[PDB]
């Protein structure tokens, strides 16, 4: 019988091959589109950048202290 | 000694005893279908059609054949479009040989 077990439906995917012609859709590119910074390998912009505008968790201040007692 | 009628949407002109293809149709392959939508019939006299299928006219024939058309492959290409697109088709016929044409 160790050749009939199944697994559930929808449990998997086969996940998704960038590149591999045409038909299969996410071909030429695989699905980043055209040039910029995004489409380059190992591109993109770090957490919290915005483009070289000030950071929202720069523009706001800083508050509050941490508390020791509140860890015991 | 031929007659015009009308079957799958276009008109066919058929002889005694000959067969003819033509579109698919639900009658099993070992029965007699009858055409009485004669369009004309023609022999040494000629009789037209007043009205459309004459008056009276019937065309016989025996059902040989329900087979499918030759592949036909279908390819939509757009030029330097990224998009390339295959298929295939085979229209079902079905082949009958005409016995016999009423007046």
């Amino acid at each position: 019988r160790l050749n009939t077990l199944s697994p559930a439906e929808g449990s998997k995917k086969a996940g998704k091959r960038l590149g591999r012609g045409i038909g299969s859709g996410l071909g030429k590119t695989g699905g980043r589109g055209h040039k910029g910074q995004k489409s380059r390998s190992g591109g993109g912009v770090r957490r919290g950048f915005e483009g070289g505008q000030m950071p929202l968790y720069r523009r706001l201040p800083k508050f509050g202290f941490t508390s020791r007692k509140a860890a015991i | 000694m031929y007659a015009v009628f009308q079957s799958g949407g276009k008109q066919h002109r058929v002889s005694e005893g000959q067969t003819v293809r033509l579109e698919k149709l639900d009658i099993a392959t070992g029965e007699t279908v009858e055409f009485a939508e004669v369009l004309m019939i023609a022999n040494g006299e000629e009789v037209k059609i007043g009205v459309p299928f004459v008056d009276g006219g019937v065309i016989k024939a025996e059902v040989v054949a329900h087979g499918r058309g030759e592949k036909v492959k279908i390819v939509k290409f757009r030029r330097r479009k990224h998009y390339r697109k295959q298929q295939g088709h085979r229209q079902w016929f079905t082949d009958v040989k005409i016995t016999g044409i009423s007046a």
